[PDB]
RNA sequence: AGACAACACUGACUAGGAUAGCUGGUUUUCUGCGAAACCUAUAAUAGUAGGCAAUUUAAGUAACAUCUUAGUAGGUACAGA
RNA sequence: CGUGAAGAUUUUAUCGGUGAGUAUGUAGACUCGGAAUGACAAAGAUGAAUCUUGAAUAAUCAGACAUAGAAUGAUAAGGUUGUAUGUCAAAAGGGAAACAGCCCAGAACAAGAGUUAAGGUUCCAAAAUUAUUAUUAAGUGAAAUAAAGAAAGUUUUUAUAUAAGUCGACAAGAAGAUGGGCUUGGAAGCAGCCAUAAUUUAAAGAUCUCGUAACAGAGCACUUGUUAAAUCUUAAAAGCAU
RNA sequence: AACAAAGCACUUUGCAAAAAGACGAUAAGUCUAAGUAUUGAGUGUGAUUUCUGCCCGAUGCCGGCUGGUUAACGAAUUUUCUAAAUUGAAAAAAAAUUUGGUUUCAGAGGAACCCCCGGUUAAUGGCGGCCUUAGCGUGAGGGUCCUAAGGUAGCGAAAUGCCUUGGCCGUUAAAUGCGGUCUUGCAUGAAUGAUGUAACGAUACAACAGCUGUCUCUAUGAUUGACUCAGUGAAAUUGGAAUAACUGUGCAGAUACAGUUUACCUCUAGUUAGACGAGAAGACCCUAUGCAGCUUUACUGUUACUAAUUAUUGAAUACGAUU
RNA sequence: AAAUUAGAUGUAAAAAAAAAAUCUUAUGAGGGCGGAUCCGCUUCUAAUAUUUUUUUGUAGUUAUUAUUAUAAUAAUAAUCAUGUUUAUUACUUAAAAAGCUUAAUGGCUUAAUCUUGCCUUACUGUUUGAUUAACAACAAAUCUUACAGUCGCGUAAGCGGGGCAUAGGAUCACAAGAUACAAAAAGGAAAGAUCUUGGAUUUUUGGAAAAGCUACGCUAGGGAUAACAGGCUAAUUUGCGCAAGAGUGUACAAAAUGAGUGCGCGGUUUGGCACCUCGAUGUCGGCUUGACUAAUCCUCAUGGAUGCAGAAACUAUGUAGGGUACGACUGUUCGUCGAUUAAAAAGUUACAUGAGCUGGGUUAAAUACGUCGUGAGACAGUAUGGUUUCUAUCUUCUAGAGGGAAUUAGAAUAUAAUAAGGAUUAACCUUUGUACGAAAGGAACAUGGGGUACUAUUGU
RNA sequence: GGCUGAGUAGCUCAAAGUAGAGCAUACCGUUCAAAACGGUAAUGAAUGUGUUCGAUCCACAGCUCAGCCACCA
RNA sequence: AAUAUUUUUGU
């Protein structure tokens, strides 16, 4: 399969589900691991579709065409969305397959790029991909600390300092 | 159900612990109902 | 033309003999207690029965509720791959 | 390479598969790890009889909303269906302008500048025009947060520039090998392709925006000088505003 | 436009005691009819011109074997209990056979309907697909599958055509209309009749001429009401009302609640925006193990009618079969 | 590619001894002390476990090497072996899977699997305690215990009342066996009763032998429940905006243009929900009469426009004062079309307005066509026809009055500040054939177009 | 919008242990030549994926599809 | 004497 079309069966339906909301101090997926830069969702957790992620890649390729780069995708559309007709009435079972989607938590990286290009040339690519993706996104470099919830672990801040009941 | 109705409501089996630790029991009292041997019979149990 | 058969006709009028799990109504005061809209069954779903369970006032209580201390069952949030 | 068609033998940063990884992510039908809560029973203590049984004997079996967390819908519904807690139903009174379900609090009857909860104290209207420190100039807002986003609005903080003249303006310069090579009717920095170690200078990209049919020409990067600031440069982040 | 209708067609009725048909808790009997196959009854169609095609498979009716089936009837069978006798047992004993009484099983043969054969469409009814081509094209022609038979003549965007305001022509300055025509007809069709004229129509649609207050666009005039005075004197209606506007609220559309605003008290004639105005316990929709009528190859029944037979009811030859 | 067979982990098998400590146990010493074996405190001893603990010993046998005088000593190597080497035995070999009567889940490998021997407890009667008092009742159920009876297997202990577990409906009636209960005068019997057992899509499976139409319809009820409108919601729309900028624009992103998207407003469509109304909220168009919104068709002011010469037009910002007509077709809203016009734009108000009108459509009874149905009949299929009620009590409203309260003793006449409404269009000529333009074409500003009277102005 | 039934040789049609029989086609022979005729041969189970010892066959999802229902206001 | 299969085409 692929990151937009998995090797799953469309017959077996899936529940709506909910994105991951780490409430225990988890930095899972909030850092650049492969490339030099990244694109972080910094507003709220959502469920991005395979059509909104396909256009994001096409928007980055169009802006960086003719240049040497390596685009990494850190999200997979492994959630089958099933929609019943918006003209039908309530009941009569669950809806039919509509599209593949992926649930993303807050402050999680979406794309990562590694190439012999200028930083400002990559910003414009990630800036255009954010105006066409659902929500708000941010430009992230490699080496910067992870994010626990909506708070970055900057200036020596650790996950245990956030769990300490005393903060004042 | 769905487009084709299919009632699916089975009688509850109520499997699990019927007696907790340090609970008084006389001969015959069920202590644990289970499918298979999750717990095995020990001392003075059948 | 389901037309007409004397206010009525997809079957008149009159006397005699009904039911209605439905709607409506049920009249003085003080005092004590005080629900439910759930489960199971039902040619059953706006009905009913048995339970849970409201009330009366007798006999019981090692009753019931709650906390403390020690112990047990079970895998949710979370976290992880 | 090679045979009459055959195929044979080597390579790839091509597609699929296989092995390894204490690599990264993903979770209703994964849980190696693992709460709180809730549940069961034992003893003790406390408490408002609230419990059980005997006898006698009902109503109810259209529920609603709030909060949390889900399924479903469209991550819509004052939607539908479970779970946990409460209220309403059957609960008046105070607050939420008005209010079944929300925040407080459970009305037997009177008296009191009585004592308090939620909530509030300039006037309507009982009580502060009460003290302290900042922000806003928009009546923003003041008891139902409209979004992304823009911007010499303003404040703070963290960096950073400055009599070695920051910032701004003004004056002059901004070369040469050389119309780079290619392409093109023509391509001279400036249609397009390839290259873009040098040289000489106070500095000057085989060229960032205009201009030419193509040259020419006007600007920029960059360089010098003059004017001139003794808390006064530039940028970012955050707070409240437009 | 429905019904009837003259006409048309099919089925039925031989009259000897009752023609068939209708009626008669049910008969005698009556109409039919003091009629007789050119009579009566029933069914469909709906004068006339031109016409009425194919299928008897299904369903219905009718006819037909020295046939099969065949209830009653019935040749041949088979039991339960009990009494007596015999037999047996004769040990604490049944058991078996026969007869009486009692109570069961049992079916060679043996009617109609039915099975079987045939007939009937102006009886109820039914009257099809697929590929291929003289070049593209068109499809005369040629392939095949199935049916009882595959819609014939005619008609055809129709009172029938959803798509659709179908294409074209005429009519209109402008045609979703009307008329004509082409028709590949969702879903025309031949007595559930097909089709074209004359005549007829308070039927329906469309056009022309004339005509007009229908309209451009209303005006004036007359009478009776309306209005006032005198006389007489109702009705529906009404929880009680000191019965304003806005925004919000709320069983979710406020005269009545919140806030603000506005308004001196009271009548008359007009007007109908609201009072979810009045009237009729919504005909629509849904509910009730509520009704009524109708329908049928719904369930369970009764009849018309058909078939066999005891009885009333006796003979005779046969012919023949059981044996 | 796919047939059979043989394989697919490693370790151990001469043998220990001793000292202390930390617990935990003991039906050990009948321990001691408070209240023999009861209980909380308790020392001692024993046993298991735990320390990485303090160590000691690690030989013998066979053989090798070195030294010493074949033996001794030291080191090194091998060493389960008195046993048919096909050795054997103990332990170990992830998870999944296979197997265990059938789906799925859990479980079993130390048996619930497999092999073999003997068997048939897949027994009879009664009975215990449970399923936190089976299924949130009852009933049909499930697991388990004991006594008696008599069978199997096993050396024995003991095991066995079907299957690894969780999915097979009663009574009645009927049929076959047993019990010896009762026997409607009596002796029998029949028909009953108890025990065991069989035959069920009693599948609406706590268990009726059961097809439709009604538009001719009726009654009792329901906003507990649909159609109209309102409310909530905003997927969607025939309603819009903002952000970004692939691309078009001979050049040049933003004059115009704007793919696929993102962030929103709005409440005008189709829906969703079913909150109000079924002891009654009349409904599509038309007429009449309005009121309001502004997302603008015309008219007025105006920015941008290699793509603004002029003119016209495009786009955008202000702005809703007025206007947005006539006719043919269709029941039509809508839409198509004809011909004028400065233009012939929209929407909300119960898709405003039927106690203001109309009734062509939709939606009753009648009838026909086609289609469907065996039929009665039905049809977002089509046709012709088809009773449209009400004297206004109240609020609001349009007009007119009776009374009154005014700086105030009361009048007549004429009246102000001020308030509430009303009026509200557009085009052409002159200017001027001027600006602009190669030409065609053709503005803006300003003046006048009240007068065959006055006056003003232009000609004669 | 919502269900149902179908798909095999070039063209027809038949059929969980099979793929058959026609027509067409091809080779040859008959005729002066061609057709007809005669003789002798070669042609398939859609699209995957499951079930089963084995699938034209059973199950499932697509493509092609045709047919039917889209009723009361 | 009373018999009777079929057999198209040729710029
Ligand atoms: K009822
Ligand atoms: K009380
Ligand atoms: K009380
Ligand atoms: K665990
Ligand atoms: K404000
Ligand atoms: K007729
Ligand atoms: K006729
Ligand atoms: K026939
Ligand atoms: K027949
Ligand atoms: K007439
Ligand atoms: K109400
Ligand atoms: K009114
Ligand atoms: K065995
Ligand atoms: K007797
Ligand atoms: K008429
Ligand atoms: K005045
Ligand atoms: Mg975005
Ligand atoms: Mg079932
Ligand atoms: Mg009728
Ligand atoms: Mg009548
Ligand atoms: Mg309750
Ligand atoms: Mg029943
Ligand atoms: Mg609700
Ligand atoms: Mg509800
Ligand atoms: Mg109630
Ligand atoms: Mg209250
Ligand atoms: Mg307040
Ligand atoms: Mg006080
Ligand atoms: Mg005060
Ligand atoms: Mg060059
Ligand atoms: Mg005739
Ligand atoms: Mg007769
Ligand atoms: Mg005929
Ligand atoms: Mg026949
Ligand atoms: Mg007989
Ligand atoms: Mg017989
Ligand atoms: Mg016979
Ligand atoms: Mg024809
Ligand atoms: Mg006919
Ligand atoms: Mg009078
Ligand atoms: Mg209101
Ligand atoms: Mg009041
Ligand atoms: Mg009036
Ligand atoms: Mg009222
Ligand atoms: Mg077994
Ligand atoms: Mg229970
Ligand atoms: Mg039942
Ligand atoms: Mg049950
Ligand atoms: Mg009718
Ligand atoms: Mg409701
Ligand atoms: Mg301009
Ligand atoms: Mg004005
Ligand atoms: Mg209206
Ligand atoms: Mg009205
Ligand atoms: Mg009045
Ligand atoms: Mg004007
Ligand atoms: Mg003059
Ligand atoms: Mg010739």
């Amino acid at each position: 399969g692929s990151w937009l079309e998995p090797n799953l069966n469309r017959k077996k339906k899936m529940m709506k589900g909910r994105p991951r909301v780490p409430t225990g101090g988890s930095t899972k997926g909030t850092t650049v691991v492969w490339g030099d830069y990244g694109l972080r969702m910094r507003d709220h957790h959502r469920r991005i579709s395979a059509q909104q992620l396909k256009l994001a890649e096409d928007t980055i390729k169009q802006r960086l065409r003719g240049q040497k780069y390596r685009l990494y995708k850190r999200v997979a559309c492994n959630v089958g969305v099933y929609v019943s007709g918006n003209e039908m009435r309530m009941g009569k079972g669950k809806g039919s397959f509509d599209h593949w989607a992926t649930r993303v938590a807050v402050n999680q990286i979406i794309f990562e790029i590694r190439g012999q290009l200028h930083e400002q040339v990559i910003r414009d690519a990630f800036r255009l991909a954010g105006h066409k993706l659902p929500g708000l996104y941010e430009f992230v470099k490699k080496g910067d600390p992870p994010v626990v919830g909506i708070t970055k672990l900057e200036d020596g801040l650790t996950v245990e300092d956030l769990k300490n009941p005393r903060k004042k | 159900g769905a487009y084709r109705l299919k009632p699916k409501r089975t009688i509850p089996k109520k499997l699990g612990a019927k007696k907790t630790g340090d609970q008084y029991v006389i001969p015959g009292n069920i202590i644990y109902k289970q499918r298979g041997t999750l717990w095995h019979p020990g001392e003075n149990t059948i």
